[PDB]
């Protein structure tokens, strides 16, 4: 079959590369169309359906079904934020950031947003809480690296918030997930390790100021965490970076500000 | 799980099959065998 | 700042020994050591390992095989350990001479240890392949790590035993052995003209670079989110969170559009799939239906004459 | 040989006779290709020169 | 325009250059400062692209290919037609790659995620760099760099492959080709196990992470984690890049001769140089 | 020899079995491709030889 | 040979008629395939041959 | 052949007429791309040969 | 015993079958290198 | 070697059995193949020689 | 006891695994002595 | 060397002795093959000149 | 505990010792049969 | 701790002593058995 062609230059070889570009044009389709299940129709900036939503339609509904009675899911579906937003626009026209009008960081906005989720907690395959207090965990203790319990915790301004009394770890993996902090007041928030510097001497928390530690919202039971409360505490600590940059006691940042 | 009775009657039926397959493989070899022996 | 390429503390308890539905765990073993230096970087936990008919089987011819090889490494040393020590990467298991053809006929110093030791390799990674499928069953998932095995295996075979059917020799096969199958690649490019002049030779590359672009893309996205729990990709598909929102509208204002939580992973397991498909698509036309690559892009619009 | 068939209280028949299915047919084609490959007993290259269909 | 939860996250501030001259978005895009520079560079590039697919007189796609200068030209620049379209074109790619990288830092920040994405991008600009500025500068031209053609790079990839013989005796090269092979068998069991998760058999409920680790336990006896492969990946295709650019910093500027020469060290250790036997003596 | 049962006190049968089934196809394949192997004892090119096959 | 129908309570329908017909596909690709690589038995080639059309 | 209905209880027509669809234009254009090869019933040259076209 | 739960009847009868099954397969090994050595001897 | 007995008091017989069977057959190929290998004892090449299969 | 036999089942262990290690002692002296006459290499 | 069981209280027998098996058969290998690599004290070799086998 | 251990290592000290009797028996067997010094 | 460092220790004390005896082996001189052949007359 070395060299023998249908019509001009076209042999097994055009063939194979023709019909792979017939069924990679086909299959960029069916991915894209895969990947519109979640956010769409698209909305306008006031919350009515657009006049454009895409060269590429919507696909057939599916349904997960979640473990543990947890129910059904359809996406596609019909979506809605579940919340009020707290947020003005600044320009009539489309296509402009939409400013917070109070407080962003507890109104939910910007960086510091949540999504409300289930206020369930999260449930492993047996059934038990997934993340769980280590001193309410048996047989966890920490293996090896600078243990943080008992170690201060800085804010971003160089002032001591509080100090760490107990880790949250998930049980499945054996990974550390929250820090839980008590304050001045006694009261004890909670703080994701993503956010946190374990040092020799203190927790740093470059994320918040200490005089913002008191705003993290807190948990209905000591024992468990639900996932509208993870996803509101991890929030509230990341649009810190965003919200807390004045009080942000750093060298290069007030020479910039001083820059500018 | 299976009891004795089901064993014996999955056997036989088993080895009915077998024997079955060896016979039509023995006619199949003699055949090769006539056209074009081997030793 | 914490960047989250290390954990920062480890904590351990009980093994956890894993699910059990329609598994039978007396083939599960025993759970084997903590490893903190794997630890640092993502679980501690070693096994348990199920082994099972088919992972005896796979053991037992991967172990064959392996040790044909190094049998006939031995011997290709003088049975001498600092000559294999100073040879151990150029020994080499040859396929059976031209003259031969497909024919079972060669001498086993030239050819028949090599059809022995790829007939091992053959029935290790077929078994191993049920293994992938059985695990896969056995708890009640998709098949599809079996089907991109599947590719991976096209790939091979295509190397290694349709393309010498199709060709009419074995000596078109790979020899084992590290600089041996180097330079068999580096012939094989040098006989059949340029491969870089072979359109599917050119898309494999493509799938290639695309999966390290896509893996470097997911894995930074994921841990840029992981500090609101994006790590946890199922619970997202489950119930959207802010962190699969905060993804999506990163990649959608960088670049016009954007995936979900489980579509990404559709594009990542075609994007992987396709470099060997694509590749044992290629292989397979060298030789057999093109004998020089250049001429061929020359003819068709890719080479300059 | 007449209690052979306590086998079956030691394997299900299901994975058994599935496994026998792959490796007969495996086991057939391997045969069937060594004697391809040989140039007797090639049956398709032995009737080609038989009949002189060159 | 806007997704079904774009709306809360659509705030000003975030942004490293401009204050808000550039904060606004064009469709789905977000435009910037560095966008702005990025669109133009890319229009640039392109258009020149197009002008010197004119002056070599072809309108096939795949032919068009924009040489750069000979080597007589040294480090210096050339005539348009001949080498200095080369040039603008590479100086306009240089600039599009950084703005590309520094957008996505603006992005980023605005979004409150971390800056791991455009610090990936920035080893795939740095290879590139290797590959167009630091190699042929520290080689003593710009005829030492690839064209700007479909199929012409690969002439390039060949002949400078060729002049040091097979170039897979190159070490900083097989340890790069070995983590490029290892992502992506890494991405193909990732993404398969978590459709295969999120997508069980027809009618079950959804999987868990525990039937994940549990499923890779029984395959391989070890399970790395959600966490675990998601660094892992990263890290795979970050070490495959870099070692790549390794190679080629190596290549022509430290070693000269055929590369299988190289590994002529370990025979000639003192202990087995002599012995004889075997396929080396 | 007479206590050798105790063995099944030792170890389940189904593996047992699934193991030596799997062992004596792979020995089995391995000598006769060795018999193969040997210009001697290559059946099929000594009974071509014999017959004037070629 | 009576008793053949008790295979249809081991092995799912679905499944095995699916199998058999990818199977038998691949079989009879195979074997043309086959047919069409040797000289003889190509009819392709064969007929052009003997209806002296070149 | 009275029974055959009964595969529908089997597949769901949906999947199997696609399929089948596939598998026919699929066919139809592998045959006539082989036939199209062939220096014979390539209808084509036959006709250009036919009329003097060239 | 407790290592797979069989008696010693069972193991008795177990070995007795499998050893029946060993002496015919080594029966048949040894006819069939019988007939190997008196058409090709290897000493 | 009478208190031998007690490294069953160390060790599970399961694994110690598993090992010993693959390192003894392990073992075994390895010694014939070395005396497959030398032109003397290579005992097919012997016995060639001896009744000249040649 | 890491493996929790007790001394009984140790010593019948043995006893067994001995036996069955001086049977295949015995074979492979027969196989020895086999070869040695007939090509030795002394 | 009377406390030397004292090492017992440090080691877990069940690594110790793995580890020991292996180094010792891989010790012996070593030696055996070095041994076999040299003309002299090729046993095979000085028995093949010595009895003429060559 | 102590006792363990020393009955442990008298045990491993006499199989060593078997051990070693069986190769130095070899090694005088070899030395006879062929010298290396 | 003990652990770590004996089975470090054993590792490299096995390798160091086959690198010298490999180096001893590699000269013409101190092959002990080359030049213990070479005595007795065994080639
Ligand atoms: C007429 C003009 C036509 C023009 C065409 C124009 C358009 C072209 C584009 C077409 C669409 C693009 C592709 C769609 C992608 C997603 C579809 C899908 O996988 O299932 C969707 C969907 C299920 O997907 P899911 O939601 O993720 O899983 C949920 C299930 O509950 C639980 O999951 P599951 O356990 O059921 O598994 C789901 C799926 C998951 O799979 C994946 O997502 C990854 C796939 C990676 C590649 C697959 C293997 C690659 C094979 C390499 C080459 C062959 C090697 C074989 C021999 C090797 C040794 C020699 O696994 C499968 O079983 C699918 C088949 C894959 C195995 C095929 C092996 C033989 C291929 C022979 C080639 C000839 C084509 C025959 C097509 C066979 C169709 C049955 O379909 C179903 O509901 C029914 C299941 C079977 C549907 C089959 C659809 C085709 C899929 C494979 C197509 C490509 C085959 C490879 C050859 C490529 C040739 C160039
Ligand atoms: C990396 C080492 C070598 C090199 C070696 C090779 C080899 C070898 C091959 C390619 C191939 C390609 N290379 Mg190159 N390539 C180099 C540098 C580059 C640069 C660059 C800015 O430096 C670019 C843009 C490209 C671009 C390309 C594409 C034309 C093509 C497919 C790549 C692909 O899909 O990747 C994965 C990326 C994606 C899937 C995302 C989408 C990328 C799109 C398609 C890029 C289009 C670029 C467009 C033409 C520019 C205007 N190469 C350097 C010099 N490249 C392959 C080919 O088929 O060439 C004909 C091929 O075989
Ligand atoms: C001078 C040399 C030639 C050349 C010769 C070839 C040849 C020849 C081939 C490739 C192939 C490939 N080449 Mg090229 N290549 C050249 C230049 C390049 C350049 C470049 C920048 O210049 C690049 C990036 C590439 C890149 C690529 C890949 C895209 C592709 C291999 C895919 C793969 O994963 O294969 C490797 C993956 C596998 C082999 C899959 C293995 C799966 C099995 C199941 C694994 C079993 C494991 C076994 C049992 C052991 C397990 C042991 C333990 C259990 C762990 N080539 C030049 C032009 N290249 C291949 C291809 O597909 O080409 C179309 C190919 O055959
Ligand atoms: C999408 C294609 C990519 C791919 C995919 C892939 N490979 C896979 C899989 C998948 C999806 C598996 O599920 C399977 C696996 O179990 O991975 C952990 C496998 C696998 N890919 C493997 C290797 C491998 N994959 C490679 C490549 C690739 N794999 C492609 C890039 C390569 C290369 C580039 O050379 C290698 C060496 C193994 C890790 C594993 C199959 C294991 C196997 O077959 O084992 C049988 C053989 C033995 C047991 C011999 C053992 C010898 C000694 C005892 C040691
Ligand atoms: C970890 C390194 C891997 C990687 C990572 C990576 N690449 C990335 C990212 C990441 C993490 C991004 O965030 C970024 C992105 O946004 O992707 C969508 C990007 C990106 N990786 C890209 C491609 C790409 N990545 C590649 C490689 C890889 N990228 C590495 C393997 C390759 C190749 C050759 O292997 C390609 C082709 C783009 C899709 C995108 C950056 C897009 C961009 O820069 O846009 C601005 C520029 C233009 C729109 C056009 C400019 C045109 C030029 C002026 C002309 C150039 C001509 C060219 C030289 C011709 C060659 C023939
Ligand atoms: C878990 O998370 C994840 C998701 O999310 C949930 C994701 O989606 C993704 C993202 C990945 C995908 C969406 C899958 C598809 C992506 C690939 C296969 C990678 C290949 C991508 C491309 C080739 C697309 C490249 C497209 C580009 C570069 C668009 C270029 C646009 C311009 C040049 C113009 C931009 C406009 C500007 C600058 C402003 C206009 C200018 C003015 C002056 C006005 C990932 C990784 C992920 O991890
Ligand atoms: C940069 C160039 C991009 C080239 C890709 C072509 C896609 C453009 C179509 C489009 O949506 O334009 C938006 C505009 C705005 O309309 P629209 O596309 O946003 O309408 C709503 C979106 N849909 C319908 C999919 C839901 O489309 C047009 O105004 C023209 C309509 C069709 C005319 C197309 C002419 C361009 C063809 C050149 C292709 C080469
Ligand atoms: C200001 C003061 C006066 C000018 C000083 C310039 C300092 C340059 C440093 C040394 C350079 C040198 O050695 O000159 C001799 C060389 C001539 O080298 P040569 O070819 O004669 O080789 C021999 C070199 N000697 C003799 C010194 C050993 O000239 C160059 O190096 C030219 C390269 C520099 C071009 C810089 C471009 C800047 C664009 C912005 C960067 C963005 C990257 C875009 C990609 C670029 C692609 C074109
Ligand atoms: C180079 O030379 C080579 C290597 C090629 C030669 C190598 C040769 C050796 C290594 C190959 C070995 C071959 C031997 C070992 C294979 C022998 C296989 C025998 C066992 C064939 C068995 C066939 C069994 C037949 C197919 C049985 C079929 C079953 C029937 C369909 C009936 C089943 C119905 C069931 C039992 C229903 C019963 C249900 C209950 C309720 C009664
Ligand atoms: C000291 O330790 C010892 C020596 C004891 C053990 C160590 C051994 C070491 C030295 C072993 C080294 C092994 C080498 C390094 C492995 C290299 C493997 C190479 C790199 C693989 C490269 C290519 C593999 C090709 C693609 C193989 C493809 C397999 C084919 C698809 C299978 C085809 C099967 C057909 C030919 C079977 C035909 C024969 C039967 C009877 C029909
Ligand atoms: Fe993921």
């Amino acid at each position: 079959m070395v060299g023998v062609t249908a019509f001009g230059n076209f042999d097994l070889a055009s063939l194979a590369i023709y019909s792979f570009w017939i069924f990679l044009a086909g299959l960029i389709y069916y991915l894209q169309t895969e990947n519109m299940r979640e956010g769409y129709p698209l909305e306008n900036e006031d919350g009515t359906p657009a006049a454009n939503q895409g060269p590429f339609p919507l696909p057939k509904p599916k349904t997960f079904i979640l473990p543990h009675g947890r129910g059904t899911l359809t996406v596609p579906g019909p979506e809605s934020e579940d919340r009020p937003i707290a947020l003005a626009r600044t320009a009539v026209s489309e296509g402009f950031p939409h400013a917070p009008t109070g407080d962003p960081m507890k109104d939910g906005v910007g960086p510091a947003s949540w999504v409300a989720r289930r206020d369930l907690p999260e449930l492993d395959g047996h059934g038990h809480n997934k993340i769980k207090p280590m001193k309410a965990a048996a047989g966890f203790h920490v293996s090896a690296g600078k243990n943080p319990i008992g170690l201060p915790v800085r804010g971003c301004d160089l002032e001591i918030a509080g100090k760490v009394v107990d880790i949250w770890v998930d049980i499945p993996e054996q990974m550390a997930r929250f820090l839980e902090v008590e304050l001045k007041d006694g009261s004890t928030r909670l703080l994701p390790m993503q956010m946190v510097k374990v040092q020799s001497n203190r927790v740093h928390v470059n994320a918040l100021s200490s005089d913002l530690f008191a705003g993290i919202p807190t948990i209905k039971s000591p024992t468990e965490v639900t996932l509208l409360e993870e996803d509101k505490i991890c929030g509230y600590v990341a649009g810190g970076l965003m919200y807390a940059a004045p009080k942000r006691k750093s060298v290069v940042a007030a020479m910039l500000a001083e820059y500018a | 799980g299976l009891t004795d009775e089901q064993a014996q009657e999955l056997h036989s039926v088993y080895m009915s099959g077998l024997w079955l397959f060896s016979a039509v493989a023995i006619v199949a070899h003699l055949a090769v065998y006539i056209w074009r022996p081997w030793f | 700042e914490y960047q989250n390429i290390f954990s920062q503390v480890q904590v351990r308890g009980p093994a956890d020994l894993g699910m059990t539905e329609d598994v039978n765990l007396a083939n599960r073993s025993g759970v084997g050591p903590f490893s903190t230096l794997l630890g640092w970087f993502g679980n501690a936990q070693l096994g348990p390992i199920y082994l099972g008919s088919l992972g005896v089987l796979s053991l037992f011819s991967g172990l064959m095989w392996f040790f044909t090889i190094g049998i006939w490494f031995w011997y290709q040393a003088g049975w001498n350990p600092a000559v294999f020590l100073r040879d151990l990467f150029f020994f080499s298991l040859e396929p059976p001479a031209p003259e031969y053809g497909l024919s079972f006929a060669a001498p086993l110093k030239e050819g028949g240890l090599w059809l022995i030791a790829s007939f091992f390799m053959f029935v290790a990674v077929w078994s191993w392949w049920g293994r992938t499928y059985l695990r896969a069953q056995a708890l009640g998932m998709g098949k599809h790590t079996a089907w991109a095995f599947l590719s991976a295996i096209w790939l091979w075979m295509v190397l290694g035993f349709i393309r010498p059917i199709l060709m009419g020799s074995w000596s078109e096969a790979v020899p084992y052995g590290i600089f041996s199958h180097l330079d068999w690649t580096n012939n094989f490019s040098l006989v059949h003209g340029n491969l870089f002049y072979n359109p599917f030779h050119g898309l494999s590359i493509a799938f290639l670079y695309g999966s390290a672009l896509l893996f470097a893309m997911h894995g930074a996205t994921i841990l840029a989110v992981s500090r609101f729990g994006g790590e946890r990709e199922l619970e997202q598909i489950a119930d959207r969170g802010t962190a699969a929102e905060r993804a999506a509208l990163f990649w959608r204002w960088t670049m016009g559009f954007n995936a979900t939580m489980e579509g990404i992973h559709r594009w990542a397991i075609w994007m992987a799939v396709l470099v060997t498909l694509t590749g044992g698509i290629g292989i397979l036309l060298s030789g057999t239906v093109v004998d020089n690559w250049y001429v061929w892009g020359q003819n068709h619009g890719m080479a300059p004459l | 040989m007449s209690k052979f068939y306590k086998i079956w209280m030691i394997f299900d028949p299901r994975r058994v006779f599935v496994a026998q299915g792959v490796f007969l047919f495996l086991l057939a084609v391997m045969i069937h290709l060594i004697l391809l490959s040989t140039p007797s007993y090639n049956w398709l290259e032995i009737s080609a020169a038989k009949y002189n269909r060159v | 325009a806007l997704l079904s939860f774009e709306r809360k996250y659509r705030v000003p501030g975030g942004t490293l250059v401009g204050g808000n001259l550039f904060d606004f978005w064009v469709g789905p895009f977000y435009v910037g400062f560095f966008g702005v520079a990025t669109f133009f560079f890319a229009a640039l590039g392109i258009i020149l692209i197009a002008w010197s697919a004119v002056l070599q007189g072809t309108w096939n796609p795949q032919l068009i290919s924009v040489y750069p200068p000979a080597l007589e030209y040294g480090l210096g620049g050339a005539p348009l037609a001949k080498g200095g379209l080369w040039q603008i074109i590479t100086i306009c790619a240089t600039g599009a790659f950084v703005s590309w990288a520094l957008r996505e830092v603006e992005i980023c920040r605005k979004l409150g995620i971390g800056y791991h994405i455009p610090f990936a991008f920035a080893f795939a600009i740095l290879a590139y760099l290797t590959l167009v500025l630091f190699r042929p500068v520290m080689m003593g031209a710009w005829g030492y760099a690839f064209p700007y053609g479909i199929w012409t790079h690969l002439d390039w990839v060949s002949n400078t492959g060729y002049t040091y013989g097979n170039f897979h005796y190159n070490p900083a090269h097989m340890i790069a080709i070995s983590f490029f092979f290892t992502n992506a068998l890494a991405l193909a069991l990732h993404g398969a196990l978590v459709l295969s998760a999120a997508n069980p058999e027809k009618g079950k409920e959804m999987r868990t992470p525990d039937h994940e680790d549990t499923f890779f336990r029984d395959l391989v006896g070890y399970s790395i984690g959600t966490l675990g492969i998601h660094r892992l990946g990263l890290l795979l295709s970050l070490s495959a890049v870099f070692f790549s650019a390794l190679c080629m910093i190596i290549t022509g500027t430290i070693w000269f001769d055929q590369w299988v020469d190289w590994w002529q060290w370990w025979v000639k250790l003192p202990w087995w140089a002599n012995i004889p036997g075997g396929i080396n003596g």
